[PDB]
DNA sequence: ACTATTGCGAAAAAAACATTTATTTATAGTAGCCGAAAATAGT
DNA sequence: ACTATTTTCGGCTACTATAAATAAATGTTTTTTTCGCAATAGT
């Protein structure tokens, strides 16, 4: 019962952007409206540690177990998203769909 | 315009819901007429036929109400006895061993004086119960203080003829 | 903010996280981000 | 994870130049170069039947996989914790799906089980009591009827305009939520009238049937809650008309003590009575009981010519007096 | 309001020395119920003290239906004395009580989601199957039912004496939660 | 197959029916359909073809 | 399709929006049935056995001659001629074979 | 078809093990069935 | 405007839910082992 967080933008030295952080906006979902360049993380992802382990039926330790998972622009050229979409599934499961 | 049943637009495949409703209060009814009986196929499916409640597929019933007839066969076999439940389960021949189990406890909160008046007789009452002692005793005429008992007799002279073999 | 809007509704919703995945006012279940305010620099080439 | 020379705990894959190389930002010296990529059976038998089982039904009513693969584990810690032995093996597993379906919080009911089982919601319900508090489940989710508002709209088939009954059906719920109706009573019956009224307003689908079709209980209940509902406050007002726009609290009326008044420093140490002065009453003479003696349970006896009397009856109802002697014959 | 939880009902069992024949106690009594098939021993049923007597064929003996703890005392000891008009023991020993239970009233609406949301961790119910609240507790190790009309009724007290300070120490709670 | 696993019984073999039972068997049609139609290998069995 | 007791058209997901949540764009096959219950033997209709998806421009989709209006409304591109399915996400199509 | 060769095949069984067997303490809740009454419409 | 009856309304009657005992069965339950059948297959 563990879902997956898109939190995001860290922060250092009274700016929240990183230099993969300029483009990725308040919720973790990668702003529209701007460019991305090689590096520059544009949808962030976090996923538990206990992946595989057994349910434990308490509450006792479950606080941080985020571990990252981010997405990365690669290509030679910088190119720029075109838009951003999020829905769910067939089953309530859900689905992110970004095109550049 | 009160919230209790307005007819008031279009209300379409009303007729499944009225053929069904109207159908299942024949349900009971000839079911009520097995019951006083007692006292002496090709079939559509509609979808809103077979439809449940939290009341379906359990245990209990509706005990038919007791009578003033019944009355006087109860209050005289409580006054003879003191409560004994096995013999007056068979002298109201259908009801079973638990619903008047459940009258008793039922008479304790409706008539509090007339159980303590049963309680207080430990006499002979009135002697009309000279009758209802044979009326009990006319069915199947036979003895079963002496007679009952060769039975016995009969089946242990069967084992000893098997340890015999 | 000028937050989440839908598909054909075109309903600006700030919906509140890991809450809910439709929209107001219709059943439909494909969301929009709508586009921020921030400037971006571009080139006239 | 330490350098050679900085003995830095950060290490940074450059994939610039696609080489792909690990290297700290400290000092520059690389970490790695040439990446090298990645190019009882008695118990196991009786969970591959039981994973059939969970299998089953979730493909009757709809459960989407990621509850019956998360409800297998709760079925695994119960297997381990004796709680399988003796049970019938169709009961426990459908109590143990609808604590999955409680946790992620669902539609689901649970009559939708036992109606497939055939067998009352005591018989199911009965096993769901003792695992919960056996297996220490503290914590769980409230079975929230406000998901039932919307997930009895679809099946019902009603008109295209299916958002303006629940819109409205909703804000009747949270104007029901601070109403003082459903507090020991039935989710799913209390659900099942803010339905019947928000398409009252608009449409005649309201017949009695139809509802309980989709709500399964009974109609008697539920009108008697339209006449609940209707007499606690301000419900004259929007009988008729008024829009639902009402901001108000009204008076706090649960129908128990409704009945209760239709029928009309701390606590000191030794103030309350005493147990021992009781067991003192009566002398403790283990052998002797002449000492609570009477006159009536004294002639609590038989009627001494009426034991024949008694006897002749008591085994005139005979069937199990009589083979118990034939199974004992047989027993030699 | 300093009310006091009346007590309604006992159970209380006894051990007896002598093994119970089935045949030579209900053949020749007064209320006379033994079905083998339904139940392997026999019921007295009398109104005063309104007790009633459960014996079993091993020998053993339990009461019930006492309203006070003298009351089912002088019920226990009248019982074993039909056990006198037969040739029986009726070696009693120890008046061991292992239930008395008791109803109360409060008489003011509470609300009850709201303390298993606040006490949740411990306590919980479930609203469809029972209509009130099964409530537990750490101290006395006692369970308890609340409902909403402000009755609760106390079952599972192995002693008298140990409900009484848990009614005491359960009752901040329930004020505690005023329906704000 | 299901049906006379039911059968088996004494008990179960007047009240019971059988409209329970189907929506267990009916996702291999839609399951078969999708996965027929994404991988375009067909696996049949009267013709024993691939 | 339709069942016979409402014999409406159908209620059916957007296709434009089914390919937008890598679902089958499918259609209910509806069966009606004949058995012994019991006692008595009993009908029942309108069976759910299953989803078959179905091509679309068919006379059995939502897109069966349209107006331009329409199939604006479901944004989709006039111009496309259709015949090919829109199981969960990708969109497919039979090649014709042939033998001897 | 008679016999031979064999794996299945149901059925015993065994131990465990929770499950009914009846008691009574209430409280509110449905839930079904029943008149009891009372509106209420045909005539 | 009488005759008839269908709402209209409780009334009844029930009945799991409570521990806390007995307690003779009384369900099964998986695990296991057996013992019989017919099945295959040649004689
Ligand atoms: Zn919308
Ligand atoms: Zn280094």
């Amino acid at each position: 019962h563990t879902q997956d967080i898109i939190g995001g933008m860290r922060v250092d030295e009274n700016g929240d952007p990183i230099w993969q952080h300029q483009s990725l906006g308040p919720d973790g979902l990668g702003e529209v409206g701007m460019k991305v360049q090689s590096g520059q993380i544009y949808i962030n992802k976090s996923v538990p540690t206990n992946s595989a382990d057994a349910p434990n039926p308490n509450n006792v330790n479950v606080q941080t177990q985020y571990r990252e998972a981010p997405v990365i622009y690669r290509g030679p050229e910088p190119s720029h998203i075109d838009q951003v979409m999020m829905s769910v599934s067939d089953n309530d499961q859900a689905l992110i769909k970004v095109l550049l | 315009c009160k919230p209790n049943f307005p007819i008031g637009q279009i209300s379409e495949n009303f007729e499944k819901s009225k053929m069904a409703k109207k159908a299942k209060l024949e349900k009971r009814r000839h079911l009520r007429e097995l019951r006083m009986r007692a006292r002496q196929e090709k079939v559509d499916e509609n979808p809103f036929a077979n439809l449940y409640n939290y009341g379906s597929y359990g245990r209990g019933s509706y005990t038919d109400p007791w009578t003033v007839e019944e009355m006087i066969k109860f209050y005289k076999a409580l006054s003879m006895w003191g409560t004994d439940f096995n013999l007056i389960s068979q002298l109201y021949p259908y009801r079973s061993r638990k619903q008047v189990k459940a009258k008793f406890v039922n008479e304790e909160k409706k008539r509090p004086i007339l159980i303590e008046l049963a309680l207080r007789s430990k006499l002979p009452p009135n002697f009309d119960e000279y009758c209802c002692e044979i009326k009990k005793n006319i069915g199947t005429v036979a003895d079963f203080n002496e007679k009952l008992i060769e039975l016995q007799n009969e089946h242990k002279h069967h084992m000893k003829e098997i340890e015999e073999a | 903010t000028l937050k989440y809007i839908c598909a054909e509704c075109s309903s600006k919703l700030s919906l509140s996280r890991t809450d809910a995945v439709r929209c107001k006012d219709c059943g439909h279940r494909i969301l929009l981000k709508a586009r921020t305010k921030r400037l971006v620099q571009f080139e006239a080439r | 994870p330490v350098c050679k020379n900085c003995h830095g705990t950060e290490f940074e894959r450059d994939l610039s130049n696609a080489n792909n190389d690990l290297v700290c930002k400290a000092c520059g010296v690389v970490s790695e170069d040439n990446p090298i990529v990645s190019e009882l059976e008695s118990r196991e038998a009786t969970l591959n039947n039981a994973r059939r089982k969970l299998r089953a039904v979730s493909y009757a009513l709809h459960i989407p996989e990621y509850i019956t693969d998360a409800a297998f584990q709760w079925y695994k810690l119960a297997l381990a914790n004796n709680f399988v032995q003796g049970r019938r093996s169709q009961n426990v597993i459908a109590s143990c799906l609808y604590v999955a379906c409680r946790k992620e919080k669902t539609h689901h009911m649970l009559i939708d089980f036992s109606s497939r089982l055939q067998v009352s919601v005591y018989s199911i319900g009965a096993t769901f009591l003792k695992m919960v508090k056996k297996l220490h489940i503290t914590e769980l989710p409230l079975a929230d009827p406000s998901l039932f508002i919307q997930h009895f709209a679809e099946k019902l088939d009603l008109a295209d305009k299916k958002i303006k009954v629940v819109k409205d059906a909703v804000k009747l719920a949270q104007r029901m939520s601070k109403d003082w109706m459903f507090e020991g009573r039935r989710p799913a019956g209390i659900a099942g009238a803010c339905i019947l009224l928000a398409c009252r307003m608009n449409n005649l689908r309201r017949t009695h049937t139809e509802i309980v079709a989709v709500s399964h209980v009974a109609e008697e209940t539920l009108q008697q809650r339209l006449n609940e509902f209707k007499n606690t406050k301000a419900a004259k007002l929007s009988v008729q008309k008024f829009r639902e726009n009402d901001v108000e609290d009204g008076e706090a009326r649960p129908p128990s003590f409704v009945k209760n008044r239709k029928k009309e420093c701390p606590r000191n140490l030794h103030l309350l009575p005493t147990t021992d002065t009781y067991l003192s009453k009566v002398s403790d003479d283990p052998d002797n009981l002449e000492d609570v003696d009477d006159e009536e349970l004294n002639a609590h006896l038989l009627n001494e010519e009426a034991s024949k009397l008694k006897e002749r009856i008591w085994i005139g109802l005979n069937a199990d007096f009589l083979l118990e002697q034939e199974s004992k014959r047989l027993k030699q | 309001s300093g009310i006091v939880p009346t007590l309604q009902n006992i159970v209380a069992t006894v051990t007896l020395g002598c093994r119970l024949d089935l045949k030579t106690v209900a053949l020749h009594a007064r209320n006379a119920e033994y079905n083998p098939k339904r139940f392997a021993a026999v019921i007295m049923r009398i109104r005063e003290p309104k007790t009633t007597a459960l014996i079993f064929a091993s020998g053993k003996m339990v009461v019930t239906g006492a309203k006070s703890e003298d009351d089912s005392k002088l019920a226990s000891r009248k019982y074993a004395r039909i056990i006198q008009k037969i040739g029986f023991a009726a070696k009693f020993t120890d008046f061991k009580i292992q239930n008395i239970v008791g109803s109360c009233d409060v008489k003011f609406p509470i609300r009850l989601e709201g303390l298993a949301f606040s006490h949740g961790t411990f306590s919980s119910y479930e609203p469809e199957l029972f209509p009130g609240l099964i409530y537990r507790m750490v101290k006395p190790k006692i369970v308890l039912l609340i409902f909403v009309s402000g009755k609760i009724v106390l079952t599972g007290a192995k002693q008298r004496e140990e409900i009484y300070q848990a009614f005491e120490a359960i009752y901040p709670v329930l004020s505690e939660f005023r329906k704000m | 197959l299901s049906i006379d696993k039911v059968l088996k019984k004494p008990n179960r073999a007047m009240e019971y029916d059988a409209l329970l039972s189907i929506n267990v068997h009916s996702n291999n049609i839609t399951s078969g359909l999708n996965r027929a139609i994404s991988t375009g290998n067909w696996s049949l069995k009267r013709f024993k073809m691939e | 399709g339709k069942k016979s007791s409402s014999s409406t058209k159908d209620y059916l997901t957007p296709p434009h929006e089914c390919r937008l949540r890598d679902m089958t764009y499918s259609a209910p096959i509806y069966v009606d049935i004949e058995y012994t219950r019991g006692r008595n033997i009993i009908m029942h209709k309108d069976v759910e056995i299953g989803r078959m998806p179905i091509m679309l421009r068919s006379n059995k989709c939502i897109l069966y001659d349209a107006d331009e209006s329409k199939m604006a409304k479901l944004n989709e591109c006039p111009l496309d001629p259709g015949g090919y399915f829109i199981v969960n996400g990708t969109e497919k199509v039979i090649l014709v074979q042939e033998q001897l």
